Order: structure tokens, then C-alpha cells, then sequence
DNA sequence: ATCAATATCCACCTGCAGATTCTACCAAAAGTGTATTTGGAAACTGCTCCATCAAAAGGCATGTTCAGCTGAATTCAGCTGAACATGCCTTTTGATGGAGCAGTTTCCAAATACACTTTTGGTAGAATCTGCAGGTGGATATTGATG
DNA sequence: CATCAATATCCACCTGCAGATTCTACCAAAAGTGTATTTGGAAACTGCTCCATCAAAAGGCATGTTCAGCTGAATTCAGCTGAACATGCCTTTTGATGGAGCAGTTTCCAAATACACTTTTGGTAGAATCTGCAGGTGGATATTGAT
């Protein structure tokens, strides 16, 4: 098979840092941010991270209920208005 | 023969689109919709539809009524609607009952 | 040797100058280096370019087929070992490309025809118990002394194989070129094969071709049909366009037999003749390109004069036709097909045929009709297109007063007053036959049968076509149909199937110019020698 | 000689109508996709996912994002400032109730 | 002979409208007038809607309707906005809006 | 005149299992029946929405599970679905 | 002559809980677990909170549980506040809560 | 029926300060309390209209606890005790 | 005369009403207040004493939890005294006005 | 460091509205047993579409410098907190005409439940059309910096 | 504070393409009409519960005033941490491509209504006894501020 290039990407584990600091200075920016300080982005990223487990569980909670065993976008619209941030477009 | 058949799964989904579209001809006739927009615009009625109609059911399971009218609809479009909009909707809405009554 | 080293080195430079696509074929392949310990599981001949060099260097080449073959095998090697996803495959796709490219003006250079490996079509097999079925392509099969095969459902093996191309090798020079590549058939010439070049060092020309489909028995179908073709071409006046030989090649009488279903229905009743007799004809189309016959169309039809009963009576029916896409000029080349088809209805119109039909039904995917292996880029005509196409041809014929009208099968059978289904033309290997058979079949699980039929001829209307050459009176008053041509007894073309077998055996195929060519080549020598006893 | 040299604020501001003004997506989809993947695995192993399922959870985070970013912004400029620190998201997500 | 939304004189379906009433399990019985009314509704709030994204659009030099468009319709009426105060819009971005404070000078 | 159904019993003897000698006064009693009907009409609810997105006319010990999953954090809702799959067992059982 | 909520050993009645859910219009059918399972859920939950509310009751002196000790209860327990993070307890109150800035 | 006015001056200067007290505020400044009275003023218009949307509704003439119970609950303002 | 510091009674008040439940606004000016909006929306309105109750708790939560949000925007801003931009502030984060 | 002036905690006891304990009805539930209907378990399967890999490329991760933002220290005008005098208006108990909330009968216009004919919306495939995403050329404030 | 000059970008114009728009034909799923059956709540009347109104007494905070403690607000200035920017590379995206599962088809059996009896019992009017804590009394005990 051979191959000639090819690397790790050991980026699975900390994947959370994956969310590049340019990624959460747009973010910001759009937001109306004009100055950022340097304790802001991991913080952040914890947000981030906490509103997977506060969407995509109740998502796989319908995955499950489904019998299916791929994450459905509408399985996410419902996930999302169940929270009450409704999502238009994904219907 | 037997010919044309697409192995009996010719996959369908209800939408509000063409008709959506049409209300565009009617407030804008040279401006068009991305799918993006149409999709949009289908999501958004789908969720009026579903407030709208969960707020009637509500408004009629607590004076016992097992019928749903247009009367417990205006009250629901009162109730969610803001002002002018909620007034102006069901404005068309009477108007349209007392014209499909008379049809 | 230094000439053949001198010729090959631009070639494996052009090769060697590709990066960095050629960089992973420098070196001999190391599998503990490169981590691959099953290289030699797999492949069983493993050389790279530098072995190559070294053999192009000290002495191991006699001639240039054996470096065509090494580079060939490398390329097989490689595609073999890898997947095509992988990135040595399409480096090797790329490099073979580039090969492609650099050889042809290179092997043309020392007299070779050309320089490319060419291999046949995955050749079909066929079932020798049920002596009906076939042996499928790409699926597991069984065979016994490489003579008897057998399906799955009749050495366990599944069939993908490439068949390479034969050579033949020159009386005087000793250089082995292509079979197809020079047309060189033995019968023609026994007394050998001569490359071109030696023909030419001595002012030479190769002996005349009485093998030829112009040389063929002539016929009055098929002089008309052709002197058609040439009067149009002519008339035209393209730079492209050439002569067109068409030649009927087949004609015997035979007779198709009511099916159980429809015998019992209404023949063991007296309504209808047990069987009707007609004539079926084959005759094929061909052009001469750069000095060469070359077959481009054909077409298989029944004929039944006044002496058939009816319904069948003074009919014509198109059982199949085919073509293949190398007429020139490709602009004229469908207007010529219709230059055929409407001097065949003009034919018989004068011999006394009133009713043609038609039926339009386009080859399914991966099947032909008439020509074995249709070229990879000619489109296959959808049912809609083939329909309009029919249309258009039945317009041209009108125009030309000779077609009074053409019809759908619904629209004719509304006309003709129809009310059973006896009345309609009882053709052999047609659709109409075994639909009414399984109405019948339907109708035995449950004017029902002539229901059916209504239904079946409004559901399919638009597929047959149903035209009228000789209308009103005058169609009352016509007198016996003699045929002045005589019969030509020819089992090769008794049927579709025959011709097919052939091309199938002999890997004769027509996806390429030359493959078609050598083809046809092959068809006349086989014609020639069949008429012969 | 003294290269050119923008004052601290003036790309700050002229990137946030740039990206106030556009519509484009911030987070690069691989990483995020492989985030929602392992976060899915951490309640159902061997999940598959839709991608019209990962643009749709995408859009929804962004859109949270930037709206508690504004409400942080709206605290730090609250406490006479401009910048703001992880006091305002705390502050921001009590006031919410996230918390 | 007449559809319930022509003799309504409406675009939207009202049988559509009724259907999805009687599988939606809001009530035992519907009424006749009841989808009239909600397609009449619904026909008010898709013209306001499209009116304002064409209106963007015409204003940003665009004759098709994107979600930017829509979501400069939505978030320019404060109408529309408080309707739709818990609806995020998917690829519609965020009014243009810079804090006083974070302006120079 | 028309009566006016509650979990008055039903909560009396909870309160006696969990707590014989506590009692409970007339405004959180009512406190509790509404925290009950409320619960009921949300789990009710969300189970009604379970099977209107699978295409599902029929609410079962699933659906309801389900929502209960969704609605109740953690803890709770691993205690409720335990001791619900106890009860249907034994319902079912009989 | 065994009852349904007996039958599972349940003391939330199984027959109103099914009456309510066939009154509520939430489906065309109703599953017959379903009521069960509904009932087990809701009284699991009576039992939480009233337990927590005659604790806080003993931890005030008090043998009868009042409004106040419903508050108590259901704001000192995190999983219980997030259920219900948007609901009034009727003459409940709030939780003593001074935070050290306005201390002395 | 005597048209009640200028009722909004009946929620009290202390009364205000008490309920800052239970809501854990120590120092109150003096412009606090008429802002707070006009946002408690919005939280009626935004609860008392949706009641008698409901009243009206019902054809009765009187608002019952129901009717306010549930306009809080459509609110988010869920409330207990009252049915 | 003896005199307590300032914030120690505003602290004892803070104790005082975060131990009891009863109600703080005044029975009869809210009735009124009540009267006043309902007539403002619709003429000859009649309320019920549960009804009244049930309005005069869900307000009292209401700026009971209005007034933490305020306060904790106060500390947030390095204060002790609120003031009525934290309320706009606590308002406007909610959601409530924009 | 001690001490006086207050608010806090708390044990105790008395009167009582609210919590708890029997008696009898009973109709609205609640339960059991057939006839009936049906959403869905279960197996085989076509077909999407989801996991995986290599090249092109579009940014992302790091080091420097400092203008400017944030934060610490100082002072004070005054405002709101604490205390107190005066009294008012809300709170509590009592009674009452009556507008109005609600229970019971009747029964019709409105609703439901198929049967059926009409048309209408959803999807496939061809082929023409088009708004707009960038790409190229000025070139328009503008802001940092020079003066 | 007036203006050489590098730079990001709105606009004047362009031109190619993925996506939007137009048209033809096919076809199952709605949809409107008709006929029969069923019933939800309007009106009609009336029993009755609590909503609004008036009256009287009183004290608990409501309102106003006064004194001043300390707190937001203003000012100044210093440590320093992010903004802007140049530099290096590397992680991403997209196109292409095996097969894990999402749905379509068919069977049929455990399972959920319809409904007519038959039995349990949760509200609940009524009267009597029990009981936890509202409220006032009195004195022990932190709390606070400045003596």
C-alpha cells in the first residue's frame, strides 16, 4: 500500500483546543467585542463544551428513541427547540 | 413492459414552498428565493403553525372544549402576536372566514 | 543494438523526467523498507525502471516488444498491488498516460504498426447443461478442461480476465505487427504477410482484396439501397463522405407458429391459420475508409407477401436493426441511416407491401442486437429520442410521397375497427405475442382478453409504429408479390444469435475503428468461404 | 524605515463590521465535527451523524456564542470597561440562569 | 369545484391545513372555519415577512432573497424580533451594531 | 356540584411512607398537587412530540421514557426510569 | 378483583393517570404500560420532594410541612432547582443568601 | 365602576426597599424605586392582558385564579399553589 | 444617643426577609393598581381574591429575583448601591427588552 | 481591652383556625370479559449516505513591541442610611344588595364518517436563464505619522 | 490641526457558473362534493357562591424631617497584557470511494380500542375530637459601637 505521507494528527484528546484562537476572536468580534483578554477562550471553549452535552445528548436521547444509529438533523432541530433556541433552516 | 418504476421508493415530503413562492408574486414579482430561504421560510411557518396550534388546543382544553375554532385561533393570535401584527392577522383571518362563509 | 537504444531512450527520458509522480519506481521496491512484507505474496515479477535500464544497457533486448512489455507489465504490477484510491496507482495512471503519449511516433519510427498493449473485452462463456443459459461476467463460475463451463445455479473461479491482442509476424523482415492493427488475414493472402514498409522498399502493393463486401453476390434490395446511399452522398457532396456498399446477405423462408395460449384460443377453434410463413432477410451496410470495407449498419426483417394468411398478410416488420458510429462524415452519417430505412419501405413498397411496422424498443445496457461490443462512447438512444428519431425518418419518407402516413399501434387499431384480438399481425420474436400469451396466463388465474389488449396497446402506443405504404383502393387491386431476388441460404445470419456467438468466440468486436474493421474483415472472409460448399 | 503600523482598536474595529457585516461560518468544520463526535461517543458509542446535523449544530453554537459574547460585552462596558474578562460570562450566564 | 383557499380567496392549502390540524391531536373535533383562518394568518405573516427581505434586498443591490436578507427583515422590525426573540436564523448573521464606548475618539 | 379530581390520597399516603410522623398545611398541599399536574402535563407533552416526530400514534412506556429521560437531570431521571421499569415489569408480570 | 395500580404495587392511581392522558388529546392510542410507568415517575418524585420537605421541616422544628419547607427543599437541591429553574413556590420565599462583598 | 388612577405611587418607598431586602440588596439609591415601579407596571401589562385575553375568551366577566395561573404559565412564570 | 453604623439595619432587614415568607407589597394600593391596568384594557372587569393573590406573588418573585440580578450587576461593577442602569443591564441580558 | 445599649434566640403557655378522625352516599371511575381492529414485531432487501484517504491551500501558531487599557491609591460632594416625630391609611371584623358564576333541558347547525370523482401537489429529466461570487483596474476616506 | 501616503474596501463593470427559473409529462395523494349519522354547546331558565360595596375602629408602618458615614465618582499614574504585525508551516477541504445502516416490501401475531356489565371508592356534606404552632411573656445571650 505504501503510502509516502502521512501523519499522526494527535488532536483527538484535545480536541477542545481545536477551536483555533481566530476561531473565538471572529466569534467575539462578531459579538461586538472589541478587546479580549487571554483568560476568555479556554473559558469559552468550557461554554462550548458544556452546550454539547446541552444539545447533542437530548439528540442522541432521540437518536436512541428512533432506532437509528445516525445523529438525524432533525433529531438536532428538536434537540435545539427543546432548549429553547429553535433553529430555522434544517427542517 | 414493466418500465419506469424506480424501485417503488420514490421518496416525497409535504412543503409550504410553491405556495410560499406564489405569496412572492404577490409582494415581489422580480425578486426570487435561495433554497437556503425557501427552507427558511419553511421552517418559520412550521413553527407558527405548530405555537399557533398548540396555543389553541391549550385555550380550548381549559374551558372543556373539545372543538377547535376560528374563535380560540384569533384568541391564540392575540395572545402570541404583538400588536399590530396580532390585529392585522386577524383582521385577514375574519375577512377570510366572512368570505369563504358567503362563497 | 545501439539503434534501438538510441530509439527507446526519449521515451523512458520522458518517463524519468515526470516528478514527482516517477519518483517511487527509481529503485528496486523494498517491502521490510517500505513496510509491505506480502509485495511478494501478490506480485510474482518484481523489477523496477533501473532493471529496466540495466537490460536496455547490457544486451537483453532483441526487439522493442520486450520493453513494451516490461513497461506494460509495470504498469499492470502497480495497478494490481495498489488500490486506486492510493496515490502509486494514479502515479502510475499518470506515467502509463504519459507512455501513451511518447511511444506510438517512437515505435512507428522502426517500422512497427504501433507500440500499444491492447487486450479484448472480458470474454462471456456459456452453460453447456441447460444449453440455454449463459455463464455471467463477474461472478463465480465453474469450469472442466477449460471446454466445459457451468453458472452458479447449473475449479471455482470468478471471470475477470483481459484477452490480449494476436500478432503476426512478416515473411521478409521478421517484425511482428498487430493482427487488427494491419488487417492481415490469412485466407486472403496465403501466401503471407508483408509489413508495409518492405512493400514499399521494393515498390510493392498488397494483392487485391477479393474477399471484399463489394465483391459480394448482388442483389435487387440491395443494389437499391446502395445506388439510394451513393445518389444522396453524392447530391451532398461532403469532403468526408465515401462510397456505401450495401449488400443483402441473407434471405430464407421460414414460419412462425401460434403460441399454446392463442392455439387453443382461437386456431383449435378454425379462426386462425396454425402458422404463418414469411421470408426473413439480413443485409448489412458498408463504407470504404482509408482503403478498408468496414461495416457501419444492419438491419433483420420479415416479410410476408400475399400468399400469407391474414392478418399477417403483405407485412413487413423490422425485427432489428443496428449501427455502429464510425460512418463518415458523423454529420450525414444518421440522414444516411434514414437514406436505408426509407428506401427499404420505397422497396417494398414496389414489390406490393402495404403495412410496415416498427418497434422501438432501444438496447438495454450492455447488450447489442446485431455488432458485439459497442464502442465505450456511443451513446445508447433513449426511448424518447429513439421514438422522435423514427418520427423524423417517417416525416423525410413522406415528404417524399412514398410513406402515405405512420401511425401509434392504439391509433391503428381504433382505425382498423378492432375488436379481437386476432386482428392484429402475429410477428416472430415479437413483444405482441408474449403479452397476449401472459393476458391469457392472467386471465386463467382470474371481451377480457380483447380488454387486456386494449389496455397493453394504450399503455405502450408511443413504442410501435405502425406505417402505411399502399392506401385506399389501390391497395384492394395489387397483384401476387413475386420477389426477383432469389434465396440465400446463410446459417450465419438465421437469427441474431449466430452472428453474436461468432463475434463473442472470435473476439470480434467494434468499440474501435480498427477492432470494427477487423471485423468486418473477418465477416466477409467468413461469408465468402460459407458461400463456397 | 517606521513600517505602517495600525493603532490598537482600528483592525479591532474595522474586523468587527467585516465580520458583523458577513455571514460566513467561524468554526472550522473538522475540528468541531470531531468535538460533536467525541462528545456523542461519551453517551452512545459507534454514533453516525448527518452533516446537514453537524452545519445545523454549528450554526446553533455560533449563534449562542455571539449572543453571550454581546451580553458579556454589554457587563464588561457595564463596569466602565472595554475589555472583558471571565467575571462577565459568569455574570452573563447568571443572569441567563445557566448557571 | 372551488378549493376552500379559492373560495377563501388564499394561497396557502386550507385542506392541507385542516389535515395537519386533525393528525396534530389538538382536539377531537375541528372546526370548518378554523383552517381558514390559520392559512389566513399564516398568508399575513409570510407577505409581511417576504415584503421586508425584499425590502432588504432591494436596499443591499440584491434580487434574490438570502438569509441575511431575511434576517435583516426579522431583526429591523422590533415586531418581527420580539416574535422571533428565541429563533436564531441559519446563515442570517447579526444587525451591524458597535458599542459607543468601543468607538475612537 | 362538579367535582374536582386531585391526588389528595396518593400524596397523604406517600407522605406517610416516606414520613409517618410530618405533616403537611393546605397551601403546600396545593403547592404539591400543582408541582404533580404539572409534571404530568409536561412528561405528557413531550411524549405527545416523541410520537408525532417517529410517525408514532400510539404513546407507550417508551415514549414517556423517553421524555422523562429528557426532562429529568441525571440522578433523577436514572431513579425514575429505574422504578418505572420496575412497576411495568410487575404490571406485566401479573 | 385486583386494581391496576395494586396490580403493580403502585400508589399513584394507574386509571386516572390513563383517563387523564385519553382527556389530554396527546395521542390517538394510549399504551396500557404507559400509565404505569407514568404513575411510578410521579410518585417517585412526590416521594423526593415531600421527603426533602420533612427534612427541612425537622431541620426548622416542624412537624407539619408548609410552604417555606417546599421552598427550602426544593432551591437546596441542584437536580430539583434545574427542574424547576422556571417555576414560583407559592408563599415560599427565598434561601438566606448574603454574599461576603456586603458583609462587614 | 370609579376609574382608578395615579395607583402605581400605592407601591410604597419601603415596600419597594423590602422587597430589594428579600432579593439580597443592601443600599438602594434614590432613583431606584419609581424605575422599578414602572418596570413592575410593564409586568402587569404584560400578564393582566393575556388574563383577560383568557377572560374574554371564556365569555366571563370576572378574572379567575385559572386564568391568571395560566397566563403566567404561557409567560414562563409558572406558578403553584393557585390550580 | 446611640446610633447604628449605616448597613447594619439595611444587613438586619436583609436577614429579616430572607427568613420570612409573608407578603411585602401592600394588600389594597395592589388591588387598585390591578384595577387600574384591567380597566386601562378592558372596561367593567371583576377580579377574584385567589386571582389577585396569585398576581401579587408571581410580581413580588418577580422583582425578588429582578433585584439579585441587580445586585449582582452592582458588585460586577465594583458597588454596593444599585442603581437603574443594572436593572436595564440585568433587563437587557435576560432578554427581556432587547 | 472593657462596657453599655439592642437585637437575637429561645423556652413556655394559652386560644384557636386549621389539620386530623368517623359515618353515610354515590356517581364517576375503575375493573373484567368478548368482538374488533391494527401499530408494529420480524425477516429479506434496495438504496442512501456515512466512514476513510490523499492533494491543494487557506489560513493558524509564535515571537516583538508598545500604546493603550486596566488597575491601584487619594479625595470629596453629597446621598442615602439611621433615628425619630406625626399620623394616615391600610388592615381586620361585620354585614348586605345583587351582578354574575354556574347547574339542567332542549335540540339544531355544525361537526364527523366514508364513497366517489376531480385536480393538484410532489418528483425526474432537459435545457435555457440568471444573480452573484470573485478577479482586475482605479480610487475613495482614513488613519498613522510627518511636520 | 492640515495634509504626503499605504491600505481596506464601495463601487463601476465583468464575466463564468451553481443554482434558481421555465416547461412537459406522470402519477399517487390529497381535496371537494354528496349522503347519512352524530353531537357541542347556544339559548332559556334558574339555584346559588362569592365579588363588589359600605361601615367602624385602630395601630403599624407610611411619610416627612434631620444628621452624617461612607461611597460612587472624579483624578492621577504605574505595572503590564493584549492588539497589531512579520514569519514560518500545517491543518482543512474537497473530491473520490468502499460498505454500515435508513427506509421500502410482506407476514402476521401480540397488543390496543369499543362497549356492555359489575364492582370499588375518592370526593365530600356533616359533626366531633385532636393538635402544631400564631402570638404574647420573660429573661438568657451574641452584637455593635465607642466609651
Amino acid at each position: 500500500g505504501k503510502g509516502g505521507a502521512k501523519r499522526h494528527r494527535k488532536v483527538l484528546r484535545d480536541n477542545i483546543q481545536g477551536i483555533t484562537k481566530p476561531a473565538i476572536r471572529r466569534l467575539a468580534r462578531r459579538g461586538g467585542v472589541k478587546r479580549i483578554s487571554g483568560l476568555i477562550y479556554e473559558e469559552t471553549r468550557g461554554v462550548l463544551k458544556v452546550f454539547l452535552e446541552n444539545v447533542i445528548r437530548d439528540a442522541v436521547t432521540y437518536t436512541e428513541h428512533a432506532k437509528r444509529k445516525t445523529v438525524t438533523a432533525m433529531d438536532v432541530v428538536y434537540a435545539l427547540k427543546r432548549q429553547g433556541r429553535t433553529l430555522y433552516g434544517f427542517g | 413492459q414493466k418500465k419506469d418504476g424506480k424501485k417503488r421508493k420514490r421518496s416525497r415530503k409535504e412543503s409550504y414552498s410553491i405556495y410560499v413562492y406564489k405569496v412572492l408574486k404577490q409582494v415581489h414579482p422580480d425578486t426570487g428565493i435561495s433554497s437556503k430561504a425557501m427552507g427558511i421560510m419553511n421552517s418559520f411557518v412550521n413553527d407558527i403553525f405548530e405555537r399557533i396550534a398548540g396555543e389553541a388546543s391549550r385555550l380550548a382544553h381549559y374551558n372543556k372544549r373539545s372543538t377547535i375554532t376560528s374563535r380560540e385561533i384569533q384568541t391564540a393570535v392575540r395572545l402570541l402576536l404583538p400588536g399590530e401584527l396580532a390585529k392585522h392577522a386577524v383582521s385577514e383571518g375574519t375577512k377570510a372566514v366572512t368570505k369563504y362563509t358567503s362563497a | 543494438p545501439e539503434e534501438l537504444r538510441q530509439a527507446l531512450m526519449p521515451t523512458l527520458e520522458a518517463l524519468y523526467r515526470q516528478d514527482p509522480e516517477s519518483l517511487p519506481f527509481r529503485q528496486p521496491v523494498d517491502p521490510q523498507l517500505l513496510g509491505i512484507p506480502d509485495y511478494f505474496d501478490i506480485v510474482k515479477s518484481p523489477m523496477d525502471l533501473s532493471t529496466i535500464k540495466r537490460k536496455l544497457d547490457t544486451g537483453q533486448y532483441q526487439e522493442p516488444w520486450q520493453y513494451v512489455d516490461d513497461i506494460w507489465l509495470m504498469f499492470n504490477n502497480a495497478w494490481l498491488y495498489n488500490r486506486k484510491t492510493s496515490r502509486v496507482y494514479k502515479y502510475c495512471s499518470k506515467l502509463s498516460e504519459v507512455f501513451e503519449q511518447e511511444i506510438d511516433p517512437v515505435m512507428q519510427s522502426l517500422g512497427y504498426c504501433c507500440g500499444r498493449k491492447l487486450e479484448f473485452s472480458p470474454q462471456t462463456l456459456c452453460c453447456y447443461g441447460k444449453q440455454l443459459c449463459t455463464i455471467p461476467r463477474d461472478a463465480t463460475y465453474y469450469s472442466y478442461q477449460n471446454r466445459y463451463h457451468f453458472c452458479e445455479k447449473c475449479s471455482k473461479r470468478k471471470n475477470d480476465t483481459l484477452d490480449p491482442e494476436l500478432f503476426v509476424e512478416c515473411t521478409e523482415c521478421g517484425r511482428k505487427m498487430h493482427q487488427i492493427c494491419v488487417l492481415h488475414h490469412e485466407i486472403i493472402w496465403p501466401a503471407g504477410f508483408v509489413c508495409d514498409g518492405c512493400l514499399k522498399k521494393s515498390a510493392r502493393t498488397r494483392k487485391e482484396n477479393k474477399f471484399s463486401a463489394k465483391r459480394l453476390p448482388s442483389t435487387r434490395l440491395g443494389t437499391f439501397l446502395e445506388n439510394r446511399v451513393n445518389d444522396f452522398l453524392r447530391r451532398q457532396n461532403h469532403p468526408e463522405s465515401g462510397e456505401v456498399t450495401v449488400r443483402v446477405v441473407h434471405a430464407s423462408d421460414k414460419t412462425v407458429e401460434v403460441k399454446p395460449g392463442m392455439k387453443a384460443r382461437f386456431v383449435d377453434s378454425g379462426e386462425m391459420a396454425e402458422s404463418f410463413p414469411y421470408r426473413t432477410k439480413a443485409l448489412f451496410a458498408f463504407e470504404e475508409i482509408d482503403g478498408v470495407d468496414l461495416c457501419f449498419f444492419g438491419m433483420h426483417v420479415q416479410e410476408y407477401g400475399s400468399d400469407c394468411p391474414p392478418p399477417n398478410q403483405r407485412r413487413v416488420y423490422i425485427s432489428y436493426l443496428d449501427s455502429v458510429h464510425f460512418f463518415r462524415p458523423k454529420c450525414l452519417r444518421t440522414a444516411v441511416y434514414h437514406e436505408i430505412l426509407i428506401g427499404y419501405l420505397e422497396y417494398v413498397k414496389k414489390l406490393g407491401y402495404t403495412t410496415g411496422h416498427i418497434w422501438a424498443c432501444p438496447p438495454s445496457e450492455g447488450d447489442d442486437y446485431i455488432f458485439h461490443c459497442h464502442p465505450p462512447d456511443q451513446k445508447i438512444p433513449k426511448p424518447k429520442r429513439l421514438q422522435e428519431w423514427y418520427k423524423k425518418m417517417l416525416d423525410k419518407a413522406v415528404s417524399e410521397r412514398i410513406v402515405h402516413d405512420y401511425k401509434d399501434i392504439f391509433k391503428q387499431a381504433t382505425e382498423d375497427r378492432l375488436t379481437s384480438a386476432k386482428e392484429l399481425p402475429y410477428f416472430e420474436g415479437d413483444f405482441w405475442p408474449n403479452v397476449l400469451e401472459e393476458s391469457i396466463k392472467e386471465l386463467e388465474q382470474e371481451n377480457d382478453l380483447s380488454q387486456k389488449l386494449y389496455a397493453t396497446m394504450e399503455k405502450h402506443k408511443e413504442v410501435f409504429f405502425v406505417i402505411r405504404l399502399i392506401a385506399g383502393p389501390a391497395a384492394n387491386s395489387l397483384p401476387p408479390i413475386v420477389d426477383p431476388d432469389p434465396l440465400i441460404p446463410c446459417d450465419l445470419m438465421d437469427g441474431r444469435d449466430a452472428f453474436l456467438t461468432l463475434a463473442r468466440d472470435k473476439h470480434l468486436e467494434f468499440s474501435s475503428l480498427r477492432r470494427a474493421q477487423w471485423s468486418t474483415m473477418c465477416m466477409l472472409v467468413e461469408l465468402h468461404t460459407q458461400s463456397q460448399d | 524605515k517606521k513600517p505602517h503600523r495600525y493603532r490598537p482598536g482600528t483592525v479591532a474595529l474595522r474586523e468587527i463590521r467585516r465580520y458583523q457585516k458577513s455571514t460566513e461560518l467561524l468554526i472550522r468544520k473538522l475540528p468541531f465535527q470531531r468535538l460533536v463526535r467525541e462528545i456523542a461517543q461519551d453517551f452512545k458509542t459507534d454514533l453516525r451523524f448527518q452533516s446537514s446535523a453537524v452545519m445545523a449544530l454549528q450554526e446553533a453554537c455560533e449563534a449562542y456564542l455571539v449572543g453571550l459574547f454581546e451580553d458579556t460585552n454589554l457587563c464588561a462596558i457595564h463596569a466602565k470597561r472595554v475589555t472583558i474578562m471571565p467575571k462577565d460570562i459568569q455574570l452573563a450566564r447568571r443572569i441567563r440562569g445557566e448557571r | 369545484a372551488k378549493t376552500r383557499s379559492s373560495r377563501a380567496g388564499l394561497q396557502f392549502p386550507v385542506g392541507r391545513v385542516h389535515r395537519l390540524l386533525r393528525k396534530g391531536n389538538y382536539s377531537e373535533r375541528v372546526g370548518a372555519g378554523a383552517p381558514v383562518y390559520l392559512a389566513a394568518v399564516l398568508e399575513y405573516l409570510t407577505a409581511e415577512i417576504l415584503e421586508l427581505a425584499g425590502n432588504a434586498a432591494r436596499d443591499n443591490k440584491k434580487t434574490r432573497i438570502i438569509p441575511r436578507h431575511l434576517q435583516l427583515a426579522i431583526r429591523n422590525d422590533e415586531e418581527l424580533n420580539k416574535l422571533l426573540g428565541r429563533v436564531t436564523i441559519a446563515q442570517g448573521g447579526v444587525l451591524p451594531n458597535i458599542q459607543a464606548v468601543l468607538l475612537p475618539k
